[PDB]
């Protein structure tokens, strides 16, 4: 915390104030309180959202409009405090959005396999995973024209070390596979990159906050190899991360776990993941553990690790927003309280 | 260019490569190569 | 391959071992060289005569 | 016609050829030193070879004779393998770049 | 004039002479061996065509071993201090330039046979910038033989 | 004098700088880094943070080691008396090891005193074991302060 | 005498340089490290 | 290349302490006579020099950790930047302390006869204000980074909440007791020295 | 008494009081040019009022400049160690104030210039914050100009 | 010539190091257990003075180093021969340079030791059996420093 | 005594450092700053020629360099006094390690001003300002140096 | 001048260091292996007491440090050979500096060895076999520095 | 003059180095040998006393310094010449040195072929013969060190 | 004497140990690294493993030249010898060792990036050989060089 505010000192100290519109207990109790779209968005604009929904009024306001805008303030906000960061800062910032640019890749591929119009599987792709080349997925079909003459240039490209095209083209069922090893490829790499460059009191929180991507990407994965595929151990074993709490051990476990026991069994033995697949809705049991991980990353003062820690929670307030105006959209009321609040 | 490379180059190889013996057996596993170019044209 | 180098032991030797023996002075004419000739030329052309062997015997392969 | 064109590229050609005046008839003397090089190589290659094989002692002896053999058959394959295979091929190369460097720019 | 710690200055030219032109080229062998190793799995019929950055690294290891052998035929042991300062300056002008050369030639070997693959008009192109870089240690051996003509002029 | 001789002071006021700057130093350390973790629970529930000021005045504590021992080595030093160099070396031994016992005394109690502080707005038991490791922590300190005054009782 | 070579004068000479050389080494430090923040520059 | 440099320093020491020590010489590496043989004015000159430019180089550290901080936390709460201005104020006192202690030092600073300039006294007040400049400017160093430190904490939860700079003022007059502990011990350092005569 | 190094300490002085100063005034002139460049293609109206940090790092280069060319009007070949070390002092006190002042400078400066843009109340803010570190540098320009006036007495 | 002016040069820094490199030691020791047992007793709150076993280890060993330190101080003196000086900067090295190894060993043990009996409450036998064969390093440099110690001013002269 | 052997060593160095370290900022300013030139060229190159004003002012600090090290040069002597070294030392790093600086600003200010102008055509004028205080720093060490030499032998014995 | 007055410098820090640069070695054995144990028994708690073995092997090099350091205290006198000296010094960095790679190897081998023996339980005799190899790298120090140290005071004169 | 009182420096500085570093290189080559075989067969635990080469083949080159620090040790007297001692650093430093390379050679060739010849049953054959290519570093210094510690003591005077 | 003093075996001592200390680094990191290579691409393809083991052996060729010229460098030593014969011997030591590094060096790198792609495409084998040729002729660069600077040792010294 010596040397933290030569290049990075304006850049806390607005995503410290960008902390500060996340809504608290209070400001939730206020939302789920509403009964039209039109209410909910004139006590937004009392928060640190005010007339961001200024440009609508009240006829075209629906429950997806309202997450485009809101998620759209949080990309130019991000946007805008990328712009000020330098040097490692500004690498941190693009390693983020690596994990958004594969996701936009895996969704352009399958726009092509089903002959889905380019111009409208491009506005469902994320803003914040925007790389030059992005339309032009749609060239190709295998694997290999779409490496060599698209993802060359991207920086995505040391990605593909385990991709192996066996010529097969694509059918929906390899676009995931190339979906989560280029996830755990840069996983690893984005790890190495944490554990490398960025400072002690940064890195031990940013280790945890990452290697809890890698477990809940885990177990997402080893739990739907369950319904929608059957692999080999040994080639989905290469799907799963290895940077993790959850790695050298029950990773193992995760490869051969053929039934639900097999995954439940494997997540018993790890200490703060056992409990999760027993009762209530497992996503968001891995959301509220994301918070918690989020909120105590806040408690430590110089640390980049905050820019992770805010863009995840205001994600999350994206998030239970978008759920709050789904419910009283929809006029189902029985759930409106699911939503996650930490802050 | 290569109308006085055909004297030049191998006269500034000579200069650098100055040596009756070994000049002989590059010579000979030459002349080797020179004398059966009708066996190893059709190859 | 075993040929050539016996047909380059035979020429070789047998000129070094003729130029042993005629005292020439760029083989004894030096303190470091050897003092007689003829002593060092009986057993480079005994070597000449192997290497000649050598060149008969894969001159039938 | 461009002004610029012509006397930036007159500027190019003046500083290069007064240049490679002076870099090239000191880069001739390659012919010098690879000269040098396989004089000396064939000079300490005999010097460890074969003349350790040259002694007026044991004069006819079995010993002394397959000590000839075998330093004339180590000569001849070293002299064969470095000093034409693996040095006249620097030596080409060299009298190649001579050519297509210091001859092909004037 | 003369003095006893004279021959340690010629020692370390002798040394340094072959030690950094055979650092400098051993750069230059391993990049261009990662290159040629790596771009003739799919063209091995260009394999001996890209041998030539290897070569051009080689040549700097032969420009120190000349300057060292006719350093090392120069020493002494009543030698001058003045003897042995040139035979350092020598031994230091060829060693540490074709150290350079060599990094150059590694560097231009490695990024033009990994590009001359794709484009086979690049060759004329990278031997043309691998002349000028192996120029840069025939500049540390003209250095280094014009100091060695000198170490033993008019010496006392 | 052959004891005493002119560049003994040297050493008392090295031990007299040695004794103030590295204790506060360490007092800085622990205030520093442990009212990051004061600060960083600022939000999430305020009002356990004057309560959580214990780890910033026991770092203040270690700041007045040294100032008793830097004033206890000034106070020995002057123009006019003799002053052997074994009070020198005995003054700088006594503020070095006193300066490096509160240095690292203000580590210990700044790494304990953020996390126990920022993992006390989660559990409200916390605060004995935390007090508890900071006294552990913060007799370092004192240690080496007893050390630096029976040491300069010694040397006098 | 202290010493023939390295006399009073030299040695404090060369701790006078070596201090200021420490401090131009440090602020060459500090201005090797200063980069451009080059996402406020470019369009996008 | 550092861990080079300090370990070639490092065997190089060593290779000649124990050269002069095993030939029987190992008094010629003598720091006693360097301390009595080198000019006070040296010692004296640079610790007033170190003093000011130690407490310079802190109190502009603090500044610029308490002020960018600062200023990026008032940019969504502005009514900060004029009340925690004295998180600036107090890692700017260290700057002031070291000048005027500077100054006192610098009376103590007039030109000694060449027939007693290494004597007792004039050694004496040349090795008291070296340590003195030394201990004033490097406790005002530590002071303004630890003061600009715990600003930067605190201009951030200030725009948090309002009632939360009141509470972390503390920690800021706690780090602000070393700057004048170090004013205090600088001054009794060189307390009974007396001018260069 | 005047020794032949003597002048060593005086001319490095000299040196010492332009170079650590233009080090930090350079600092404090390329970090918040940044912040100028960069806010200034968005809203670029603020060019000629962001250009304060420029101005008060160059300001501390003059306070070096001053010191510097009052150092060099003593130097002799014939002066005491007393007249070379207080040029040194002088020459070092400076050198540090300027370099941590234009440090700081540079470092308030483009994050005060990047805030100005977003809140129009941070100018006054940074201009305050500013101040702070401009006079640093005359907190050792106070000394080197004392340890001036003692030079030949 | 036997007992020199500079002689307690060796004795005044070995007295500092058993303080200096010791409390080092014992900082860490301290330092980064106390980190294990405030982040396990967050939601393990009755195993707090259980877990406090890793810090007092810690403590014993800034013990071992100010024993060593006093016991060195009153053997000081300004008539001191060189001999006695070296004991004493060998005695204090020996603390010193062993209780920071282990304080260093405490510090990495203890941590994982307190973060694992949270979780297996039959994993602090373990952790104190492995936390006595980490503290039994500075007990041996306590040994050989006071082995040491007594043999300065045996047969010294001059 | 006060003309000794060792004494030109200090001289030459001054006379090399004036011309070495001002080569490296003005070569830091060039390289630095024509990187900006280079990447903003190839979409807007009508202003090729509006962008060169920092590789200029970069090379003005080779200018202050070259002009004192002829300075040095043409004072030194083999029997010259220590103390003409010691000046000519000074000078040659009051303009060397100033310029050094200047050179560092003047590239970190025209790589981010090249850049920004492309976006904002106003922001030209607030570059050539930025970058004249960035220049008269290696002035200022011009002058220092000036101020030196006129001072090296003037009173020499 | 054959037994100077710097003569028990070199046995001072001789003696020092064969349980300075040993006990940080044994520091390394026992915290990298304490934090494989602790790590592994919070699931397998039955190999508690069976996985403890590599911190007995590398607790066993400081004793190793120690009985050399004890046999060179006791060989310390103010007049004594600087030859004895020297050989004091190769004892204690003989003993010291080989003891710290036996350390470091069965720091590394024991938790290696102790996560991978509760997957498989025929890979303890394959550990404790590796972990030998690891414990004999400072028998061998040992072994050169007592017959380092029983040519100490042999035939020394003056 | 030719055995001063500082010689036995040498010499026990060469009978410590010569079994310091030949023991770091077997710790190194002990302990990747080690990972490797613990990671290796906790799923094909038939091949733990097959794999146990690499650890004799590091354990074999600590023995080579074992060797060297007794044969010098027995040499090492108050009243040795100068050239002992240097011939005993040398011999130290040669055994030393070189077997810290042979165990950095056998560490890394030992998990690199224990980790893959639990897939091809045909790599151990190869992974020993690597290992005597690496092991006879350790050899060859070895070799050096018992030429030279043939002649510390041949004819010195 | 004055031509030949006592400290003159120190640097044939040296030259001796270099010239095998450092072709035994090389050979270790050409044997190590171009091992990897052969380790890794034999699980796949190993009908040729006693074909890619050319970067080993022409690894080992390294070692034999640091061999050859420590033995004679070491049957070159003596008590009164030269203080020019000890600085040429230390000349050859070095021109032996720091060459055949480079040369340890190029032929790891090559070896490793040659067996690497060899198992791919089976004509890049007669490549990977001559680049080590290249490759290995360095370090019989520097063994000629100290073979000249080791027939000048003992030829004109008085």
């Amino acid at each position: 915390g010596v040397y933290f505010n030569i290049d990075n000192g304006f850049i806390e100290g607005v995503v410290r104030g960008y902390r500060n519109g996340l809504l608290s207990n209070n400001q939730y109790i206020n939302l789920t309180q509403c009964d039209t779209l039109e209410d909910l968005k004139l006590q937004l604009s009392s928060t640190d959202y005010g007339n961001f929904l200024s440009s609508v009024s009240s006829e075209s306001l629906t429950t997806s409009l309202i997450q485009e805008y809101a998620s759209s303030k949080l990309y130019h906000e991000f946007n805008y405090i990328r712009d000020q960061s330098s040097g490692s800062t500004r690498k941190f910032m693009d390693y983020i959005t690596y994990g958004y640019m594969i996701d936009n890749v895996a969704l352009m591929i399958t726009g092509t396999i089903h002959d889905r119009d380019k111009g409208e599987i491009l506005q469902r792709c994320h803003p914040l995973g925007w790389f030059d080349t992005l339309p032009t997925l749609s060239v190709a079909t295998d694997l290999e024209s779409l490496y060599e003459t698209v993802l060359v240039d991207t920086p995505l490209a040391p990605y593909f070390k385990n991709c192996f095209d066996t010529a097969e083209e694509l059918d929906d069922m390899n676009i995931e596979i190339i979906r989560n090893k280029l996830y755990k490829a840069y996983l690893e790499d984005f790890y190495n990159f944490v554990t490398e460059e960025i400072p002690e009191p940064a890195k031990e929180c940013m280790q945890t906050l990452l290697g809890f991507e890698a477990d809940r990407r885990s177990i997402n994965i080893a739990l739907n190899s369950l319904q929608s595929s059957d692999i080999d151990p040994d080639l989905k074993s290469d799907l799963l991360p290895n940077i993790g709490k959850l790695y050298p051990l029950a990773t193992f476990h995760l490869a051969q776990a053929q039934d639900f026991e097999g995954v439940r069994a494997a997540l018993a033995n790890v200490y703060e993941y056992r409990g999760f697949l027993e009762t209530g809705n497992l996503e968001d049991h891995f959301y509220q553990l994301e918070m918690e991980l989020c909120r105590d990353a806040f408690t430590q003062q110089f640390a980049i690790s905050t820019v992770w820690a805010w863009m995840k929670s205001k994600e999350q307030e994206v998030r239970n927003i978008t759920w709050i105006a789904e419910c009283i959209a929809q006029n189902q009321r029985e759930r409106i309280n699911n939503y996650i609040s930490v802050y | 260019a290569g109308l006085a490379t055909v004297v030049t180059f191998p006269f500034m190889f000579a200069i650098m490569f100055g040596d009756m013996g070994h000049g002989f057996i590059l010579f000979l596993m030459a002349l080797f190569l020179v004398l059966n170019e009708r066996k190893f044209g059709a190859m | 391959c075993c040929t050539v180098l016996s047909a380059f032991g035979v020429v070789i030797l047998s000129v070094i071992a003729h130029l042993f023996n005629t005292n020439h002075e760029s083989f004894v004419g030096s303190i470091n060289d050897p003092e007689d000739g003829p002593a060092v030329a009986h057993t480079v052309y005994l070597a000449a005569l192997v290497y000649l062997v050598f060149f008969v015997f894969c001159g039938f392969q | 016609f461009n002004f610029g064109d012509v006397m930036i590229h007159q500027v190019i050609h003046t500083i290069e050829f007064c240049l490679n005046c002076i870099s090239h008839t000191a880069s001739y003397l390659r012919l010098w030193a690879l000269s040098l090089a396989h004089a000396q190589l064939s000079s300490v290659l005999w010097d460890m070879t074969i003349s350790n094989a040259f002694s007026s002692k044991n004069s006819g002896s079995p010993l002394a004779v397959m000590k000839v053999v075998f330093l004339f058959a180590m000569w001849f394959v070293l002299t064969v393998c470095i000093l034409v295979f693996m040095e006249g091929t620097s030596a080409m190369l060299h009298a190649l770049r001579l050519h297509w460097v210091e001859a092909m720019s004037k | 004039l003369c003095p006893v710690y004279a021959p340690f200055f010629g020692a370390i030219g002798c040394a340094s002479a072959i030690i950094f032109t055979s650092l400098g080229a051993a750069y230059g062998t391993a990049k261009s061996g990662v290159g040629i190793c790596a771009t003739c799995v799919l063209r091995p019929d260009l394999l001996f065509k890209n041998i030539v950055p290897v070569i051009m690294a080689g040549i700097i290891a032969i420009y120190g071993l000349v300057v060292s052998v006719l350093v090392c035929y120069s020493l002494g042991q009543k030698q001058a201090l003045y003897t042995g300062f040139i035979q350092l300056g020598a031994g230091l002008s060829v060693g540490l330039s074709g150290l350079a050369a060599g990094f150059a030639i590694g560097i231009v070997g490695d990024a033009g046979v990994r590009g001359s693959s794709q484009q086979p008009r690049l060759f004329v192109g990278m031997i043309l910038i691998l002349i000028f870089a192996e120029v840069l240690g025939l500049y540390g051996l003209i250095v280094a033989l014009l100091l060695n003509s000198r170490a033993t002029q008019d010496v006392v | 004098n052959i004891y005493a001789p002119l560049y003994a002071p040297f050493f008392g006021f090295a031990g007299c700088a040695a004794a103030m700057v590295l204790s506060c130093l360490g007092a800085a350390i622990g205030t520093a880094k442990s009212g990051i973790g004061i600060a960083g629970i600022g939000t999430f529930k305020p009002e356990l943070i004057m309560k959580s000021l214990i780890p910033v005045v026991m770092s203040g504590i270690l700041a007045i080691y040294g100032l008793v021992v830097a004033v206890l080595i000034a106070g020995n030093l002057s123009p006019t008396e003799d002053y052997t160099l074994f009070n020198g070396f005995m003054h700088l031994s006594c503020g070095l090891c006193v300066g490096f016992a509160c240095l690292s005394s203000g580590y210990a109690i700044g790494m304990v005193g953020d996390v126990g502080v920022r993992k006390y707005m989660h559990q409200p038991r916390l605060f004995v074991g935390i007090v508890l490791i900071l006294i552990f922590s913060e007799v370092l300190g004192l240690y080496g302060m007893i050390v630096a005054l029976i040491l300069n009782t010694r040397g006098s | 005498i202290l010493s023939s070579i390295w006399t009073e004068g030299l040695l404090m000479c060369l701790i006078v340089s070596a201090l200021l050389l420490f401090i131009l080494i440090v602020a060459l430090s500090w201005i090797s490290n200063l980069d451009i923040t080059y996402g406020a520059l470019e369009k996008s | 290349f550092s861990h080079f440099l300090y370990y070639l320093v490092l065997i190089v020491v060593i290779v000649y302490g124990l050269y002069k020590l095993f030939t029987g010489h190992g008094s010629d590496i003598n720091f006693g006579k360097f301390l009595l043989r080198t000019s006070p004015y040296m010692w004296a000159n640079l610790g007033i020099a170190l003093c000011v430019g130690l407490s310079v180089v802190g109190a502009a550290w603090g500044i610029f950790i308490t002020g960018s901080s600062m200023i990026g936390a008032g940019v969504r709460a502005p009514r900060i930047t004029t009340k925690n201005l004295i998180s600036i104020i107090f890692c700017e006192v260290v700057a002031i302390y070291g000048l005027i202690i500077a100054i006192v030092f610098s009376s103590k600073l007039t030109v000694a006869t060449a027939e007693n300039m290494y004597s007792k006294s004039n050694l004496y007040t040349g090795y008291s204000l070296f340590w003195a400049g030394i201990t004033v400017g490097a406790s005002n160093l530590i002071c303004g980074i630890a003061v600009g430190i715990t600003g930067a904490t605190a201009a951030i939860s200030d725009a948090a909440d309002s009632a939360l700079f009141v509470k972390i003022l503390v920690i800021e007059i706690f780090g602000s007791i070393l700057g004048l502990l170090g004013l205090i011990v600088g001054l009794l350092m060189a307390g009974k020295a007396s001018e260069f005569q």
